[PDB]
């Protein structure tokens, strides 16, 4: 929004907004350049975005064209899980039923990750990621 | 008459041999020919083989076809005294063929079909687990209603009054009578409609004769079948629609989630084919013409439910907002746009099958549907169906930024029109194509490729009753050049032209109709004209078609024209050839005996659409920079020429400015080129010769 983009620099529109507003993937919070640079420059600490406590790490930023945090998280987790599952048992022979069922399973896993449930099934999905990675290494 | 009899023989031989014919009929004397030729051609074979599929461009031509068809019924019932199985079904507008919106709604909008779906859903819900039925229902599917038409003609007005008396609804009568294979009189926007052409194509059951009446705007109708402008507000309606979908997800997931799982199982087991095969009398959504699409085995989001469809739909509309917020000038290739979309997020080329199914699922799970949100979802759904399929000739274009506020627009450019018309040449044969405003008739074998025969008009007699002069010298020959620019130049010269219109209107005060290439000249001469004696002496009042036309305003202007000409007053009708209402009702002195044309017609250039279709037709037929400034203008001028011709018993005069008219053809090519001041005295003599030769030639 034009009224919130940094708890210290929330209204920089009349100060020539020439600085970007980075967002950390472990906070989903907007921080302007001159602030975040000092943040990760003085040490990996949390940002004071409305009393935020999640630690902001050095670098590992991203540019955002803004498609809501829900859809951005669903497409980041969607792409990551899509790369973990890769194309195992997909176009191996040409079947349409089992392929769509496996895609339904993957999308249900991404759904359980973007919803979180109760922090119990998602851990089993992480073990599934380690198993799939072990299958891709072999 | 022998002249029309030749066209009767041509229609006969083309109906008995050819599969399609390009017949050029004279304006004003070729409407009643095919109507009887088709019926007699049906009687000579055996009474019920092929049926009349008459297609017009307006509703006035539909009403004229209905009353002339009644003249055929009376004509065949007054000469033999034997009663036969009558035909004639009037398929008109939904708002004009319904009775309930005139009792409680008191509206004539496009949302009457939604209320009709509310009543139909009320009937289905009172026949299943339980608003009222409607006004009268449950008796519209019986044999008596199926026989009220073959025993007696009840079309449109007679059907409206007959339903108001017999307490019936005409919508289900017409819909149930499309399968009866009567003489259907509908417009071109129904034969090629991505929502109506499917059901009509499934009810007529093919095997008939199609009659393209006034088939000169076929390319315009095929163009109007696509091109939807995304003007930043549809993004807000799509956002609120996505929020409404999320609320509905919370509602169906809150308490009642069993029906969504049962219908979901119906999708996993029987897919879209079973979903559309089980539902009866339920509201449908848009589709890119399924007979032309030919895509079966529609999987429901790779076997998924609704939350995934609204998630990928939110990602899709957000990607649309991302593609609509750009610099200014940018053109899209529909394949490159789909590849870029795949680079943003994988969704494959199947969101078409994902829209046609999920929309029906939401409909099957919705009982209180909001109209704006569902409409926006149908728009985004159509955009998805047309970025997933139909790519050859399709060209996505972004409107440039010109202020940059009033700007974020995205329009899709349609494909080759031959593709859209194509199915009628497999469904049918002996499709007669008649038009009185086609000259030359070679741009229809060229553009739109189809094998056919060419028959030109062979009727031309009594040239003294059809005064056809043209004006070249306007006294200074300076307004004919300044009246051809897109933006007018030298306002004083335009004021002089308007003064010439005042002198010409004063010379011939007997009903004047003026056609303009655009409303800019009208709005420039109507602001401050320095003269008004024509309105104060001979015309009493002037008739001006608003640049934003209104139905009631145009109707009051036409009735005002008929009453003004029926009181011995007359009025100038300042209209635009590119505007609404092309007219076509004449055969009387109430219409303009003299018609004035301001130069030649012009199409608005400097547009991305004209450049896209310009290069597309350049690659197709190589008719670059030559046919788009003479063929379209020739049709627009022929729309004004057709109003002057109204039978040999009547006369008229049409003045065409600009010498460039010599570069194009015209109906009845008998034209003399002279000045306007000389044309004043020439018309002054014609207004007496036309009155003297009548009783002499009779
Ligand atoms: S049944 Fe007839 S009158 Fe009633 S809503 Fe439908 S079209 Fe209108
Ligand atoms: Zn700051
Ligand atoms: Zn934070």
């Amino acid at each position: 929004e034009n009224k919130d983009m940094c708890p210290i620099c929330k209204t920089d529109r009349y100060l020539s907004p020439d600085v970007k507003f980075l967002v950390n993937p472990e906070c989903y919070h907007r921080i302007c350049e001159s602030c975040v640079d000092r943040i990760f420059s003085l040490g990996p600490a949390q940002c004071p975005y409305k009393g935020c406590d999640k630690i902001l790490r050095k670098n590992k930023f991203k540019t955002q064209i803004f498609d809501d945090v829900e859809v951005e998280k669903e497409v980041d987790i969607r792409k990551r899980v899509f790369n973990v599952f890769n194309k195992t048992i997909d176009d191996f022979n040409g079947d349409l039923v089992e392929y769509n069922k496996y895609l339904e399973e993957v999308e249900d896993i991404i759904y359980k990750l973007d919803h979180g449930i109760d922090v119990a099934k998602t851990e089993e999905k992480l073990r599934t990621y380690e198993e799939l990675n072990k299958q891709l290494i072999m | 008459y022998p002249e029309q009899y030749n066209y009767m023989c041509d229609i006969k031989k083309t109906l008995d041999v050819g599969g399609n014919s390009i017949l050029e009929m004279p304006s004003g004397t070729g409407k009643t020919v095919s109507l009887l030729s088709l019926t007699i051609a049906y009687q000579m074979h055996y009474p019920e083989h092929r049926k009349i599929i008459y297609c017009s461009r307006t509703m006035s031509e539909i009403e004229k076809a209905l009353v002339e068809l009644e003249n055929l019924m009376d004509y065949r019932t007054k000469e033999l005294g034997y009663q036969e199985d009558f035909r004639g079904l009037g398929l008109t507008s939904r708002k004009n063929l319904c009775l309930h919106p005139e009792v409680s709604k008191e509206r004539k909008g496009t949302v009457v079909d939604e209320k009709c779906r509310r009543m139909t859903n009320g009937q289905a819900k009172r026949k299943l687990e339980e608003v009222e039925l409607c006004e009268y229902h449950e008796n519209l599917y019986n044999i008596e209603v199926e026989d009220y038409l073959p025993k007696g003609v009840f079309s449109f007005e007679k059907l409206l009054k007959y339903c108001e008396e017999k307490t019936l609804c005409p919508y289900f009568i017409v819909r149930r009578m499309i399968s009866l294979c009567n003489i259907i009189i509908y417009s071109y926007h129904y034969l090629l409609d991505p929502k109506i052409a499917e059901r009509v194509s499934n009810e007529v059951s093919k095997d008939s004769i199609v009659i393209f009446d006034e088939a000169h705007n076929i390319d315009n109708v095929c163009i109007e079948s696509l091109s939807l402008d995304l003007t930043t507000d549809a993004l807000r309606r799509a956002t609120r629609g996505a929020n409404a979908l999320d609320e509905r997800i919370s509602e169906v997931r809150k308490v009642d989630s069993q029906k969504l799982q049962d219908e979901y199982e119906k999708l996993v087991q029987g897919l879209x084919x079973x979903x559309x095969x089980x539902x009866x009398x339920x509201x449908x959504x848009x589709x890119x013409x399924x007979x032309x699409x030919x895509x079966x085995x529609x999987x429901x989001x790779x076997x998924x439910r609704a939350e995934h469809f609204v998630s990928f739909l939110k990602r899709l509309i957000e990607y649309l907002k991302t593609r609509m917020k750009v610099l200014h000038v940018i053109s899209e290739t529909p394949k490159s746009f789909l590849q870029h979309l795949k680079q943003l997020t994988f969704i494959e080329r199947k969101p078409l099958r994902f829209c046609s199914e999920r929309l029906s699922l939401l409909v099957r799970t919705l009982e209180v549907t909001e109209v704006e949100d569902f409409t926006a979802l149908k728009d985004i759904a159509t955009f998805a169906t047309l970025i997933s399929t139909y790519e050859e000739g399709f060209l996505l274009i972004i409107e440039p930024y010109e202020i940059a506020v009033p700007n974020p627009i995205m329009r899709f450019t349609c494909l080759d029109a031959s593709i859209a018309i194509k199915p009628v040449f497999e469904r049918f044969s002996s499709v007669i194509i008649t038009s009185g405003t086609i000259s030359p008739l070679d741009m229809y074998p060229r553009m739109l490729n189809f094998k056919t025969v060419l028959q030109k008009s062979y009727a031309m007699t009594l040239a003294k009753k059809s005064f056809l002069p043209m004006i070249i010298t306007k006294g200074s020959d300076q307004v004919a050049i300044s009246s051809r620019f897109e933006i007018r130049n030298d306002p004083s010269i335009v004021r002089n032209y308007g003064s010439m219109l005042v002198e010409f209107a004063k010379i011939t005060p007997d009903g004047m109709v003026v056609f303009f290439p655009s409303y800019l000249y009208m709005e420039s001469i109507v602001s401050m004209w320095q003269t008004m004696g024509i309105l104060d002496e001979v015309w009493k009042h002037k008739l001006i078609l608003v640049e934003t036309p209104d139905a009631q305003e145009t109707s009051l202007a036409l009735e005002t024209y008929r009453k003004a000409c029926s009181n011995g007053r007359g009025a100038i009708l300042l209209s635009v050839a590119r505007g609404k209402v092309s007219e076509g009702i004449d055969f009387d002195h109430q219409y303009g005996r003299t018609v004035l044309m301001i130069g030649i017609p012009f199409q608005y250039t400097e547009s991305r659409i004209l450049k896209a279709r310009l290069e597309f037709m350049r690659e197709n037929y190589r008719i670059r920079e030559n046919d788009f400034l003479s063929f379209d203008a020739m049709r627009h001028a022929a729309q004004c020429l057709g109003r002057v011709l109204r039978g040999k018993d009547d006369y008229g005069v049409m003045v065409l400015a600009d010498r460039r008219f010599s570069r194009k053809r015209s109906q009845l090519p008998k034209w003399i080129a002279q000045g306007l001041s000389d044309a004043d005295l020439n018309l002054s003599t014609d207004m007496a010769i036309s009155n003297t030769k009548q009783f002499l030639r009779t």
